[PDB]
RNA sequence: AGGGGAUCGAAGAUGAUCAGAUACCGUCGUAGUCUUAACCAUAAACUAUGCCGACUAGGGAUCGGGUGGUGUUUUUUUAAUGACCCACUCGGCACCUUACGAGAAAUCAAAGUCUUUGGGUUCUGGGGGGAGUAUGGUCGCAAGGCUGAAACUUAAAGGAAUUG
């Protein structure tokens, strides 16, 4: 319609364009703080965490890598950040 | 195979739209009033002229048929082109829309009587 | 600027409710999306009815500002609008194309169904493109009853309404002859509705 | 001049498919090329499916069905009423009827 | 685009693409070649004298036809043997 | 690959007003092509542009009020003598009266016109009209 | 006399639109020669060519004869028309109707200094129909019509002083050389200018305003 | 012809002036 | 793109607009270059740092957190390897190619594939050649490559 | 399009698109100009008093002119919120 | 060069057809078709559309991957979990409609952004024949490949569409 806004585009456009063809290039991944039953420590889990990951004080699992972002674990409490 | 050719169908609208009041039903007698409305050459064709005629007129008489328009359909269109109400539908009787039209009021400055209920999401 | 007696009232939202108006068709083209709310989980989009009402207020306001209502044409091709169309000329002088168009209507002068128009309006330009095309010869604005899938090419003034549900291009040719009749003339004011239904406006079988 | 957009064939990004032979004249045809009909029909001739359960031992029968998948060049197919030249305006269409 | 180097340090490859392709024309390939002075009974010259062989009738290409009285004539400067026309109407009883 | 970052904005600037729209986004917002624009801007071919600064070199974004009907180069930046500016506008622009063949010289990007008044030449960026 | 069938007719003949110029400022569609001819009366004819196309039958050959005509005052305004008919009498007389029809404006312009009338093409323009692509090129004064034989009547009649021609592609096509100038002759409007950057008040159209009297039924 | 026979014609002949050749050098 | 290759591909890695450090994260530029020394004493590949840091850690990148790059840090700390990981790599992948070629000769998509990564060697040590990143007059002699990458 | 002495010469001043501002052409019948009406009170209109827009023929052969008398409607006050800058 | 060698099958044998048939059709049938070690480097090797890059128009599928759903389905009927559906997204093979545009047109979303002529870059062509010929050089075991003329001849050859 030849007319549009590219300096204030819609957040929902923003969500459905491509990270790299954001006006604005960033990423759409995150960071996780992840607690373990058998551990007291907090761990910094990235979301695509691409590499299986122990604990600083046990031997545990807590994420498992795939294609995208990586499967946390069933028995184990996440929270954003 | 008695189909009628496009003199007999041409002729047969054209006295039938000009000549619809003076124009009967009954085959016997249009057939001699198409000597007196038009100057048919022979009497085998103004029987045709006729019989499709009366064919035609069969067919106006069970609700009107488009390619025919003579006088009288003409003012009845009328008739009916003068519909007039002293008052008509969309009223101020009781904007039943979202948000938007809510901004139809607020952006540039009008005062409209909003009942705003928004859509489903 | 606008009076303040053109309400969207809930009564003829519930009319726009009974005809169906809103919910349209599967699929959404480029020049129809900014007038679709959201998508539905069953797959029937939406239109916001205040902007089709605003929209068929401008569309009034083309057809109020020529002088002659006898140069303004009223297009319908399929038997879905064919009495909407003919109602719609039995208000004001809108001149009717019901059933064929016969092309040569805007040019060729010769024909008996020739014509002299200074403003078109279709019931939608997918079943009516004939009509298109001819007034994009002559110099016509074209009013058109878009649907979303409905292609707008050639057309000015796009009025987003459903054309599946009967009542619903009935209702928005009512609107319509409703407008331009209160934009003329001849009408008492705005505090009370038609005495019948709009059924007279709508396509009945047989 | 080209007659067809893909030129006769279904082949975008591959250069060779395969050979197959037609089942007329056994011609060296690449597959894609080749028209292709699933005749699916029944054994028997329906004027002796009577005679046929007349003759039959078992109360109920399955009255089964072959199948082959006919390969065809385009000259046997035109040849053997399988194609036909159509029009230039409806080379375009592909629904099966 | 456009198929040649446009880059301002490109002239050698315009310089060469212009010089190789300079070889398909007619007129700069036979004064290059030196084709005339060569290849021609005419050596670099508009007109030659030389001495009538024999007179040859020459049928000519349908849808023509006509015997135009052809002659074979050697050449001097270089002796080659020419097929010459006579203009108008015969003269081969005003050249023997 | 991108040899020309210039050439690439007046492409997509070109492909914005054939298509008649009013704005459009250019890509890598090189200070080239900034002041390119500002030099288009000065003599109102386009709107206010907005320059979108990323650290990847960034975009921009062009406002076009349809006035200008053809923005080309000149690839590469051929060196134009002063006499040689004229007979460069003879060929570049339609006519005498308007359009401008804008060069890039020591004393900065400007247009032929402003190059002529003050007696320098350059090499030749592109044109518009 | 001549009975009018379009509204634009009836204004010409009224005489509410005084002038072609009101025409061709709302771009109100001709449909009829005898508007043209009645507001141009001091119009001119002029045939390009005759040439006889032929369609291979069962008979053999049937011959129609094509007939370009080009029509225009010096004062600005030019038409081109084409027309295959049987006879070159009924060609002539018909592309002569054509070229009515199709009258366009050109704009006169200047080279360099704006003085007194303007002479050449204010800018330089395309036209292209087939393979001939036409360079009206703007020229000093005194430079005259640097133009094939046929372009140059076609530039003599669209009233232009001087001017400069660049035909490429097969120009011996007559027809599509003198259509391609003809598109030549039309976008000069249409290329758009500085001098011109100003809004308008965007004038309403003479039928609008004269619906009172217009196609009176 | 097409242009494999034409060119099928060409390279018997090029056979033949190449046994030719050979023979006399 | 994808110079050896017929793709278009673009999937990479955009980091955010951000130069400095984020407000969740709590280690310092003192605290994670020891980090980076210890891994590195892990012998490992600076492409695998920055993935550990990122993973196990909150240390999202080296120059977001730190003043500067993790090869940038252990070229400061004294653990530069003697060739970069990217020529590493390459000439890794060439060995495995090159050792799978005379145990399968008639594997000719192999052979192609060597020329594409002697190519890609190439072109890279030619690049350290001329900023002076390895040595200068070094070839790639194709036949003890082992010596260098183990 | 005046000479030196002033005394503007020419056959016309050609109008110009609303939407994209392209020059009406004198043959574009695709073209068209549209008036829409002012109104006052009790939803009554007046005859003279009309805003005035040109569409071209390109505008409208791309099929965008709905948007682009939407626009014309926005900058002006013929309709208050129908068309969003951001989309 | 060696192994292998079932079918098909150049050559060849015939038997028919036909005026002839050493071609089509029939039955055999050698090399060949297979492999391994070497050569050759040609194809209507074609998407007859160089490669890289940007932009311009919409749509719906589909391949592969990824994101999101208080969506469905699977032993337990939101608890151990893949496929499917919808909304997207990147890359690909492409397709359909319209062409603003382009083209001689067929057609083309690239053959568009090319007389309003310049993104970078490589190769090729200059009327048809002669002729991809002769000669020379080089490569090859050879067949042949790559480069590659001229003399002379001709006013057309050719492309796309239209009617008969």
């Amino acid at each position: 319609v030849l007319v549009q806004d590219l300096l204030h585009p819609t957040a929902a456009s923003e969500a459905r364009k491509h990270k790299l063809k954001t006006l604005v290039q960033g990423p759409r991944s995150y960071f996780l703080d992840v607690k373990c039953p058998g551990c007291l420590n907090i761990t910094t889990v990235f979301s695509h965490a691409q590499t299986a990951v122990t604990c600083e004080s046990c031997s545990t699992i807590l994420c498992t890598p795939t294609g995208g972002k990586a499967k946390l674990s069933e028995g184990t409490s996440f929270r954003r950040k | 195979g008695r189909v009628r050719t496009k003199t007999v169908k041409r002729a047969s609208k054209a006295l039938i739209e000009r000549y619809y009041p003076k124009l009967t039903l009954d085959f016997q007698t249009n057939k001699r009033l198409c000597d007196e409305i038009a100057t048919i050459q022979s009497k085998r064709l103004r029987n045709k002229i006729a019989g499709y005629t009366t064919h035609l007129m069969k067919r106006i008489q069970k609700g009107p048929v488009r390619g025919i328009s003579f006088k009288l359909q003409e003012e009845e269109r009328e008739r009916k082109d003068q519909y007039v109400p002293e008052v008509s539908a969309l009223d101020l009787s009781r904007l039943n829309v979202d948000n938007q039209t809510s901004d139809l009021v607020k952006s540039l400055g009008l005062k409209l009587p909003l009942s705003v209920i928004n859509v489903s999401a | 600027s606008l009076p303040a007696t053109f309400d969207l009232t809930p009564e003829d939202a519930q009319l726009l409710l009974a005809a169906n108006t809103h919910l349209g068709a599967r699929n959404v083209q480029v020049h129809q999306e900014p007038y679709v709310f959201n998508a539905r989980p069953d797959g029937v989009h939406v239109i916001n009815v205040g902007k089709t009402w605003e929209k068929l207020v401008l569309a009034a306001r083309i057809i109020a500002a020529i002088p002659n209502p006898e140069d303004v044409v009223a297009i319908s091709s399929r038997t879905f609008g064919q009495r909407a169309v003919l109602k719609f000329a039995a208000h004001t002088g809108a001149t009717p194309i019901a059933g064929r168009f016969t092309p040569g209507s805007f040019t060729n002068y010769i024909t008996r169904s020739f014509k002299e128009p200074r403003l078109v309006i279709v019931t939608d330009p997918r079943s009516d493109a004939q009509a298109i095309k001819e007034a994009s010869y002559v110099n016509i604005p074209v009013i058109a009853l878009t649907d979303l899938d409905s292609p707008s090419e050639f057309v000015d003034v796009a009025i987003p309404c459903n054309n599946r549900g009967k009542h619903s291009i009935g209702l928005i040719w009512y609107l319509l002859a409703r407008e331009v009749l209160r934009l003329r003339g001849a009408l008492v004011d705005r505090t009370q509705p038609w005495s019948i239904m709009p059924d007279l406006y709508f396509y009945r079988d047989p | 001049p080209k007659k067809r957009a893909s030129n006769g064939r279904n082949k975008k990004g591959r250069g060779h498919v395969k050979p197959v032979r037609c089942v007329n004249c056994s011609k060296s045809i690449p597959k894609d090329k080749a028209i292709k009909r699933m005749a699916i029909r029944n054994i028997v001739e329906a004027a002796a499916v009577r005679d046929l359960s007349e003759a039959s031992v078992y109360p109920e029968y399955a009255l089964p069905k072959t199948y082959n998948k006919l390969h065809y060049c385009v000259s046997c197919a035109i040849h053997a009423r399988i194609v036909r030249v159509r029009s230039r305006e409806d080379r375009k269409n592909r629904a099966p009827p | 685009g456009k198929g040649k180097p446009r880059g301002l340090n490109s002239a050698r490859k315009l310089r060469v693409h212009r010089r190789n392709n300079r070889w398909a024309e007619n007129n700069y390939k036979k004064r290059l070649l030196g084709t005339a002075f060569k290849s021609s009974p005419f050596g670099g010259s508009s007109h030659a004298k030389g001495i009538v062989l024999e007179k040859l009738g020459i049928e000519s290409k349908q849808p023509n036809s006509a015997i135009r009285k052809c002659v074979r004539v050697q050449l001097i400067k270089n002796g080659k043997k020419v097929t010459a026309f006579v203009p108008n109407d015969g003269c081969l009883n005003f050249v023997d | 690959t991108r040899s020309s970052v210039l050439a690439d904005a007046l492409n997509a600037i070109n492909n914005a007003e054939k298509t008649g729209k009013r704005q459009v986004l250019i890509r890598p917002s090189s200070k080239v092509i900034i002041k390119f624009l500002q030099v288009m801007q000065k003599h109102g071919y386009i709107g206010e542009f907005e320059y979108i600064d990323d650290h990847r070199s960034g975009k921009i974004v062009v406002q076009l009020n349809g006035r200008l009907n053809k923005c080309g180069v000149i690839s590469p930046r051929f060196n134009v003598k002063i006499g040689d500016i004229e007979k460069w506008t003879a060929n570049l622009l339609p006519a005498r009266q308007f359009g401008y063949v804008i060069l890039t010289t020591s004393a900065g990007i400007m247009d032929h016109e402003e190059a002529r008044r003050k007696h320098v030449s350059g090499k030749i960026l592109g044109f518009v009209y | 006399g001549w009975v009018p069938v379009t509204k634009l007719g009836r204004l010409v003949k009224a005489g509410k639109i005084t002038t072609i110029e009101e025409i061709f400022l709302h771009s109100l569609p001709v449909k009829e020669f005898q508007i043209i001819d009645t507001l141009l009366p001091g119009l001119q004819d002029e045939v390009m060519n005759i040439k006889p196309v032929q369609k291979q039958t069962r008979a053999g050959q049937r011959t129609r004869f094509k007939a370009v005509v080009v029509v225009g005052d010096s004062n600005g305004h030019v038409g081109l028309g084409i027309k295959t008919a049987k006879e070159v009498a009924g060609a002539i007389r018909a592309g002569i109707i054509i070229a009515k029809l199709s009258v366009i404006p050109i704009r006169r312009g200047y080279w360099g200094t704006n003085l007194g009338q303007p002479h050449s093409l204010a800018t330089k323009t395309t036209g292209k129909c087939g393979s001939v692509t036409v360079r009206l090129i703007p020229a000093p004064r005194g430079s005259g019509i640097v133009a094939s034989p046929a372009v140059k009547k076609l530039l003599q009649l669209a009233g232009v002083e001087d001017v400069y021609t660049q035909s490429n592609g097969k120009t011996r096509t007559l027809e599509n050389t003198l259509k391609a100038a003809f598109v030549a002759i039309g976008n000069t409007y249409g290329f758009l200018t500085p001098n011109l950057w100003a809004e308008q008040p965007l004038p309403v159209s003479p039928l609008d305003i004269y619906s009172d009297e217009a196609s009176a039924q | 012809m097409r242009a494999k026979w034409r060119k099928k014609r060409t390279r018997r002949l090029k056979r033949k002036r190449r046994k030719v050749r050979a023979r006399s050098k | 793109g994808r110079m050896h290759s017929a793709g278009k591909g673009i999937s990479s890695s955009a980091i955010p607009y951000s130069r400095n450090a984020p407000a969740w994260f709590k280690l310092s530029s003192e605290s994670v270059i020891e980090q980076i020394v210890k891994y590195a004493r892990k012998g490992l590949t600076p492409s695998q740092i920055g993935v550990l840091l990122r993973d196990a850690h909150g240390v999202t990148q080296a120059r977001v957190i730190t003043g500067n790059k993790i090869m940038r840090i252990l070229k400061s700390n004294g653990l530069a390897p003697e060739i970069p990981e990217d020529l590493y790599y390459l000439i890794k992948k060439a060995v495995s190619v090159r050792k799978h070629l005379e145990r399968n000769r008639k594997d000719k998509d192999a052979k192609f594939r060597l020329i594409l990564i002697e190519s890609r060697i190439h072109r890279l040590a030619r690049y350290y050649r001329t900023v002076a990143v390895l040595p200068p007059n070094w070839k790639y002699e194709s036949a003890t490559a082992s010596a260098l990458v183990n | 399009m005046e000479n030196d002495k002033g005394q503007l010469v020419e056959l016309y001043v050609p109008r110009k698109c609303s939407a994209t501002n392209r020059i009406i052409k004198a043959d574009d019948h695709a073209s068209v100009q549209i008036n829409v009406a002012k109104v006052d009170e009790e939803g009554r209109a007046i005859p003279g008093e009309y805003v005035t827009y040109a569409l071209s023929g390109y505008v409208r052969s791309r099929g965008e002119s709905d948007d682009s008398l939407n626009r014309l409607a926005q900058n002006d006050g013929l309709l208050k919120n129908v068309w969003s800058y951001s989309r």
